[PDB]
């Protein structure tokens, strides 16, 4: 417990699920993270770790 | 000038380019925006 985050972002990135193009995965996988994000788990989530 | 903002922000959303279903735009709006973000526009944008 000797750091210390300080200041704002200095730029914008995010982390995402990766799948080989043209997997049949794709589509249900990006729609699984936008209703995990939409019922607020992802945030929960966050939290917890 | 006699508000301001106060503390990080409490969550995270984003806004993006949007294109109806079955667009040939899709694929290349979206490695556009990408570009620019990496590049540094899109920061600079802002600020300006």
């Amino acid at each position: 417990c000797d750091t210390m985050k300080v200041g704002g972002n200095l730029d914008s990135k995010g982390y995402g699920i990766a799948t080989p193009k043209g997997s049949s995965l794709g589509t249900p996988v990006n729609l699984a993270v936008l209703k995990l994000s939409e019922q607020g788990v992802l945030d929960k989530l966050k939290n917890k770790w | 000038c006699d508000t301001m903002k106060v503390g990080g922000n409490l969550d995270s959303k984003g806004y993006g380019v949007a294109t109806p279903k079955g667009s040939a735009l899709g694929t290349p709006v979206n490695l556009a925006v990408l570009k620019l973000s990496e590049q540094g526009i899109l920061d600079k944008l802002k600020n300006k």
